[PDB]
């Protein structure tokens, strides 16, 4: 069964002794239906709901990287509503093993 | 012969010297993260079974 | 007794009382719980807390209740579902008290067994 | 285009838009019925239309299985998720999709053409002969019906089965759901269609296995061949789309993938051998019926494993979450319904005391709790799930706590008196009653006319 | 009361956790490690010891 | 385009011609008459009223109404 | 006999035969599992 990735001990010591837990906010923030103004024509429309999607979004830490939206199941990853033709790209399922070749590495 | 990629030349996201030099901390946390989960599962798994 | 015997790392509040606060809250109305027992206004952060000096580890635990009505607070800053209250208080009085816990227990129980067995017999 | 179009997405909406339009066709015959048997003496039906009765009951049973549950279950959400589960960029049988939705229209519009223009006799939507193969023309056009249906059920089957040679992730357990299906669907509709065509034979071709030296028993062995496989052809849709909200909305992993999906398959193969527990009362033998009585209360144990894996998926989640959203309640809801279900479903499998609740309304309140209930709310709560995703709007549901409320304590009322009156017992498939049965007749009415009403809340 | 206090004060001390035989392979904290976390994580249940 | 990326762009982006929506009730609505509109038929045919009085195959009282 | 109004009759009533005691007393004997079955899962339908 899956209990979270082991941890030894030396990994859990500070660099410093003020080394809190991270207090940044996970909440992407407050929203609602997609309000889209009148001006805006279909295709206007269109790319308002492009920018409203909330598995385009992130948090960034504090070292610049950023963790982002994500989900157990492929269904949250494309654009709500769903387009016609959705993953064009065949999305990448990253397996990782231990095995290595010489040709990848230089000395 | 095989083709050859190399990473030296992928432009990288960008990261401020700042935020670059938080790595460590942020490593930290995560470690400790994952010390916390662990834990609350055996002491969750007790308690509603 | 997570806090207690188990995780060494998180912060242990104080109870301020055994017992939920009974309050009056207004839908729209943001209201700011005390996670550590030590403010004078309970169940509400003061101002001069551990929670208001952010302490400690200590932070005011932001409420807004969608219907306005009365509700109950937690008091032993413990209950699963705080700031509101489930019952935890009930439950972290009896690991501090096991005796009295038993006798409460045992008084339920005798209520709720010669109820149903009356009704049902 | 409208029609031609071949988005696996736009049929999956097409499925769900015509299982809510035909699902008005079913509720309204729903309504007659309760209305009728809201006292004794006739009601909105006559004495000299008694006929028409038979036919409401009849319809209401093939339509809801046939034209609304399975097409929304097995062809709404299946059509518009499956490919997106499956990392894949549409459905491996784009012209196929296309057609099973007309095929699905087709049929529907010939079974109520019949209702009009055929006289309106009934034989229950289990067409037990000789009675189905004494009427007039309107069961012939609904052998139609169903062996129209029978076809596009097959074809959306191989469609299906073809996501295995081109899945390009994890079979999730959700995609193990419909693929089960499917093999069930493959190998019990073959058995379907053969004793469908001996009943034409013998209502147009003048044949003669359903007369005297002919068994008549022998129709209800290849249509319960394909009964109860037919039962959890319905459910099992509805349990992978159980697994997959808990999970989500939980954010908790699911426990016991293996098993769930091990479940699943045990299920199948169990439910592929029991179907004689529907010919209790014709008078098999001893060890028939122990063998089938036997293997029923097995299937209780897979059932079993799912009910408590789903349970530990809810437990522990986190309490700053709100967890009042319509998809989530119908979720759970399902685990509390799905279980009153099951146990009676358990009761009902001992054979001595089916002897007593065989053709009672018993019987009738254990399906419904599974299907009117259980099944409608997962088709529900999956929908709601994927309300973003498929963006339709002009409802309040999703954050809808009246609603929820509301249905499940009405369609309580129209269903748990009838198990109460198979103790008593009042019969299924009748009109009239003795009078000592209004009381509990009369309440399942008013939860009846009660539940209607909430439907037309939600706009 | 004072039987009443004798009873409470001899369970209490009876009933006192010991800590826990961890199930799973954790490692151990880093020696004078404090509180780190904050109490706006997600609540953990409050649970009495067996 | 982009009025061709999403599927149903109109509905999605709230600007579809109204009829469409009221169709699909008024198809639901046929759908539901075609269960009420035989009862009323068949009644009709073979007794001569569309609906019965409650009780009208059985005794009733004089004063009954 | 007959059915009698507002009546529960969990599992069955007024039996004549020994064979209709026999099928009240098998329902009856299993209806308390059926509520243990319940009961006990129900109890953790909970977050
Ligand atoms: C001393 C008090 C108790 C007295 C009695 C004791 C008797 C002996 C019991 C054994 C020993 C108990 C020892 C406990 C010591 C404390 C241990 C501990 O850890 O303490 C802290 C711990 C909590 O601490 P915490 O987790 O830190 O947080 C504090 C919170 O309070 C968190 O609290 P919580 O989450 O634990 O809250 C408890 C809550 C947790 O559970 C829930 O809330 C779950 C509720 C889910 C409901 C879902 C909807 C159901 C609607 C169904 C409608 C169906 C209609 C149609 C039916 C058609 C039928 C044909 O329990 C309930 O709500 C009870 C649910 C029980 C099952 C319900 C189903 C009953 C079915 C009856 C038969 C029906 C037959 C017909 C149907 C078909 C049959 C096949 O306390 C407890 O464990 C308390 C347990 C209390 C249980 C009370 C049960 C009362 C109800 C009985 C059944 C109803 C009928 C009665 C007549
Ligand atoms: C002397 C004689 C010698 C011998 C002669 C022998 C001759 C042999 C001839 C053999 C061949 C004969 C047949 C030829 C067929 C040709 C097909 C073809 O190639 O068409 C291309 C042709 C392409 O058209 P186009 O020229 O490019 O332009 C079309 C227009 O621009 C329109 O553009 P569009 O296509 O985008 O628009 C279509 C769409 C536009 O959309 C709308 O109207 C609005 C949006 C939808 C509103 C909501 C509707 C309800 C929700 C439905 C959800 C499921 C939809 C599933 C997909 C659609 C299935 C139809 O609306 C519709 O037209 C139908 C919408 C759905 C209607 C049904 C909905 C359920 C109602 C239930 C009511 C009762 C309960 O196809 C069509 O567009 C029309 C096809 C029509 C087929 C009709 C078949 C009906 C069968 C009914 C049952 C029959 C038995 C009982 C009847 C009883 C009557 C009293
Ligand atoms: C007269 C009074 C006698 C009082 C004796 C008290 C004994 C006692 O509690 O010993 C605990 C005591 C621990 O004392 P502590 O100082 O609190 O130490 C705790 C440490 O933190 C760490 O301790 P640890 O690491 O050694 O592990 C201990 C912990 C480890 O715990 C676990 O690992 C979890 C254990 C529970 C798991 C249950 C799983 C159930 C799964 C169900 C799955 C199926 C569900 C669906 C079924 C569907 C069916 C249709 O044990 C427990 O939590 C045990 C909890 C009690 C289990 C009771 C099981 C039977 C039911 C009894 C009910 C009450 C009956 C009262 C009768 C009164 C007279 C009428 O243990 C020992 O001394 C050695 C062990
Ligand atoms: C169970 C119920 C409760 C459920 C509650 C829970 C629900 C939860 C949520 C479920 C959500 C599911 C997913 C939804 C996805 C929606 C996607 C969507 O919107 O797609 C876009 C799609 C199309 O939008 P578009 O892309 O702009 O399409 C443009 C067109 O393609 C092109 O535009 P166009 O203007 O060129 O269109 C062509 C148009 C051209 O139209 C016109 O020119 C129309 C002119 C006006 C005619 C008006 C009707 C007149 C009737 C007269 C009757 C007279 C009777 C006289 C009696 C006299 C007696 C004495 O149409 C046609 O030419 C063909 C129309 C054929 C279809 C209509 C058939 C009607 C019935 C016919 C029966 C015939 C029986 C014959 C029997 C014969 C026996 C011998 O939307 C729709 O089609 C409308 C959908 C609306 C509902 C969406 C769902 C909302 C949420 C649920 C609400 C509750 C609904 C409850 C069910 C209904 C209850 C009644
Ligand atoms: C999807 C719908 C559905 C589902 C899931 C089921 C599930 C089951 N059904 Fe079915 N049934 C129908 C739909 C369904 N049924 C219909 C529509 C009819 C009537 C058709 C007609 O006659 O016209 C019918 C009829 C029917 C009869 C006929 C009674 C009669 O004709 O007089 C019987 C008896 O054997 C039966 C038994 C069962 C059993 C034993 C299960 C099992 O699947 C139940 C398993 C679930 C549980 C057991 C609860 C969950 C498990 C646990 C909580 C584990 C612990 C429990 C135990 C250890 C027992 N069903
Ligand atoms: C899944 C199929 C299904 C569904 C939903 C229902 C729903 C209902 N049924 Fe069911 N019924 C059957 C299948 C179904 N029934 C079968 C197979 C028989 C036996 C046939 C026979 O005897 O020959 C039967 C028999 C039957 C009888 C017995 C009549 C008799 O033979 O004597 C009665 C009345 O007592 C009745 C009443 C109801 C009621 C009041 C509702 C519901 O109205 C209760 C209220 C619930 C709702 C109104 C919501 C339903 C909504 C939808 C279905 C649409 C869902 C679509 C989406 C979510 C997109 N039904
Ligand atoms: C799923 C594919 C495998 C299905 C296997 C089903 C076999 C179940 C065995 C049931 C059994 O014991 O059969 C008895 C039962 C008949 O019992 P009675 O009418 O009482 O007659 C007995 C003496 N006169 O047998 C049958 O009806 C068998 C029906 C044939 C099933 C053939 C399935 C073919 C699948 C391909
Ligand atoms: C009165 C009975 C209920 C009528 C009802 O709700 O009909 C709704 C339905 C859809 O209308 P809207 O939801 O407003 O869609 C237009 C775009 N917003 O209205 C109609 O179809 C109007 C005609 C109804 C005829 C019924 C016979
Ligand atoms: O049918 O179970
Ligand atoms: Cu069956
Ligand atoms: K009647
Ligand atoms: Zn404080
Ligand atoms: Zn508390």
């Amino acid at each position: 069964i899956y209990e979270g990735q082991t941890v030894q001990e030396s990994e859990l010591i500070p660099q410093e002794d003020d080394w809190v837990i991270e207090e940044t906010n996970f909440c992407l923030g407050r929203n609602c239906y997609v309000r889209f103004r009148e001006e805006d024509d279909l295709a206007r429309r269109a790319l308002h709901q492009m920018d409203s999607q909330l598995n385009k979004m992130h948090t960034r830490l504090r070292d610049g990287t950023v963790i982002p939206y994500m989900s157990f199941h492929p269904d949250e990853m494309v654009d709500r509503p769903a387009p016609i033709h959705t993953f064009s790209e065949k999305p990448l399922l990253k397996w990782t093993w231990d095995e290595t070749y010489e040709e990848a590495y230089d000395d | 012969k095989p083709l050859k990629i190399y990473r030296s030349r992928l432009p990288l996201p960008y990261r401020t010297d700042e935020e670059i030099s938080q790595e460590k901390y942020v490593n930290w946390c995560g470690r400790w993260y994952s010390y916390r989960q662990r834990l609350q599962g055996d002491y969750y798994s007790r308690h509603y079974f | 007794t997570w806090t207690e015997i188990w995780w060494e790392h998180d912060p242990t509040p104080k109870v301020a009382q055994y017992r939920p606060y009974v309050c009056t809250v207004e839908s729209g109305k943001v209201y700011w719980w005390c996670a550590c027992g030590e403010s004078k206004t309970q169940p509400w952060v003061d101002g001069h807390c551990k929670c208001s000096k952010r302490e400690g580890g200590f932070r005011p635990r932001r409420w807004e209740p969608e219907h306005d009505g009365v509700r109950l607070f937690c008091g032993c800053k413990s209950c699963f579902s705080s700031p509101t209250w489930n019952g935890g208080c009930f439950t972290k009085w009896m690991q501090s008290n096991p005796a009295g816990g038993m006798l409460y227990c045992f008084a339920a129980a005798f209520g709720f067994g010669t109820l149903t067995v009356y009704r049902k017999f | 285009f409208y029609i031609l179009v071949n988005n696996n997405k736009r049929i999956g909406i097409y499925y769900i838009k015509l299982s809510i339009i035909i699902g008005i066709l079913g509720i309204v015959l729903s309504y007659i019925i309760r209305v009728e048997l809201y006292n004794s003496g006739n009601r909105i039906i006559k004495y000299d239309n008694v006929n028409y009765y038979n036919m409401v009951i009849t319809l209401h049973g093939l339509l809801m299985i046939f034209y609304i549950i399975m097409p929304g279950l097995y062809g709404g959400i299946p059509l518009y998720i499956l490919p997106i589960l499956s990392v894949i960029t549409d459905i491996v049988l784009p012209r196929i999709n296309n057609i099973s939705i007309i095929i699905v229209l087709i049929s529907y519009i010939v079974v109520i053409n019949s209702i009009v223009i055929e006289y309106n006799i009934g034989t229950g939507w289990t067409l037990y002969p000789p009675l189905s193969i004494i009427g007039t023309v309107i069961v012939n056009m609904i052998l139609y019906g169903l062996i129209i249906i029978g076809i596009s059920s097959i074809i959306s089957a191989i469609n299906f089965m073809n996501i295995l040679i081109v899945i390009d992730g994890i079979i999730y357990v959700y995609i193990w759901s419909i693929i089960i299906t499917s093999v069930l669907l493959i190998i019990s509709l073959p058995i379907l269609n053969g004793i469908l065509l001996m009943i034409l034979s013998d209502i147009y071709f003048n044949s003669i296995y359903f007369i005297l030296n002919g068994d008549v028993v022998l129709y209800q062995h290849l249509f319960w061949y394909f009964g109860h496989p037919e039962v959890y052809i319905l459910i099992l849709p509805a349990f992978g789309i159980i697994s997959i909200i808990l999970s989500v909305l939980n954010n908790k992993i699911i426990f016991g993938m293996k098993s769930m999906i091990l479940a699943i398959i045990m299920i199948s193969i169990l439910g592929s051998i029991v179907w004689a527990h529907h010919i209790y009362t014709v008078g098999l033998e001893l060890d028939t019926k122990i063998y089938f009585n036997n293997l029923t209360l097995i299937i209780s144990i897979p059932t079993g494993n799912k009910i408590y894996n789903w349970i530990i998926l809810y437990i522990g989640s986190y309490n700053i979450l709100y967890n009042g959203y319509q998809s989530l309640i119908f979720s759970i809801m399902f685990i509390i319904i799905f279980i009153i279900g099951g146990i009676t479903g358990i009761i009902i499998s001992i054979d001595i005391i089916d002897i007593g609740l065989h053709d009672t309304y018993y019987i009738v309140s254990h399906f419904h709790y599974i299907l009117s209930i259980g099944a409608v709310i997962s088709l529900l709560a999956g929908i709601l799930l994927l309300k973003d995703i498929i963006g339709y709007y002009n409802v309040i549901i999703k954050i809808n706590k009246y609603f929820g409320l509301l249905l499940f304590i009405n369609i309580n009322i129209i269903f748990t008196p009838q198990f109460i009156i198979g103790f008593n017992v009042m019969p299924r498939r009748i009109l009239e009653y003795s009078d000592n049965i209004i009381v509990w007749n009369l309440i399942s009415s008013i939860g009846s006319i009660s539940t209607i009403l909430i439907l037309l809340s939600i706009f | 009361a004072a039987v009443r206090s004798q009873i409470e004060a001899a369970v209490y001390k009876w009933t006192r956790p010991r800590p826990p035989r961890l199930g799973v392979a954790v490692p151990r904290s880093p020696p004078g490690t404090g509180i780190l976390f904050h109490t706006n994580m997600q609540t953990i249940r409050y649970s009495l010891s067996p | 385009n982009l009025e061709d990326h999403f599927d149903l762009a109109e509905y999605m982006m709230k600007m579809h011609n109204p009829m469409s929506e009221y169709l699909y009730w008024i198809a639901g609505f046929v759908s539901g008459l075609h269960g009420i509109l035989p009862l009323l038929h068949s009644n009709y045919y073979f007794s001569g009223m569309f609906l019965p009085r409650d009780n009208d195959n059985t005794q009733l009282c004089d004063d009954s109404w | 006999d007959i059915p009698w109004p507002a009546r529960t009759d969990w599992g069955g009533h007024d039996p004549a035969t020994p064979f209709a005691e026999l099928m009240i007393n098998t329902h009856s004997m299993f209806w308390p599992v059926a509520i243990f079955i319940y009961v006990s899962a129900i109890y953790m339908v909970k977050k």
